[PDB]
């Protein structure tokens, strides 16, 4: 999701 | 392929020879794997906190095909719970957004 | 529209009058907005975390428009630093993942  | 986002838009990725499901992840700016074993050299990162928690090895110029094509970048390989394709490999693979 | 994903998803969007960013995100469930406001009842809710980190506000119902399509669904409203446009909301407006 943000994950990143 | 054309994926819908009624359910985790979850694929099958080859990656090492192996077939893992992995989530596509337009929020994720990069890619996390579950433990695995890869070729050669690494170096460490942590993830998973606002600084860092779980150890991952970063591998640069790993292959992984995603529904017959391949893209190569750099994978994040650790226990994450989900595995997860960011943009990244995402944009490897040609992979839009479409509405 | 067709977005690349060379960079962040960020589109605008239209909501309770106000124009926002948000990062059209497929590894996300749900919705969660800026603290703004918006007219309906809501109800308390705890989002992120290990079983809830931040309340939220969960307005059902509620008008959006992601880059000029219109969409209907849950909005969770909090301190989010960012805009996240959530499966519940790209399946409204037809997004799917392409490659």
């Amino acid at each position: 999701a943000g994950a990143a | 392929p054309q994926i819908t986002l009624w359910k985790r838009p979850l694929v099958t990725i080859k990656i090492g020879g192996q077939l893992k499901e992995a989530l596509l992840d337009t929020g994720a700016d990069d890619t996390v794997i579950e433990e695995m074993s890869l070729p050669g050299r690494w170096k460490p990162k942590m993830i998973g906190g606002i600084g860092g928690f779980i150890k991952v090895r970063q591998y640069d110029q790993i292959i992984i095909e995603i529904c017959g094509h391949k893209a190569i970048g750099t994978v994040l390989v650790g226990p994450t719970p989900v595995n997860i394709i960011g943009r990244n490999l995402l944009t490897q693979i040609g992979c839009t957004l479409n509405f």
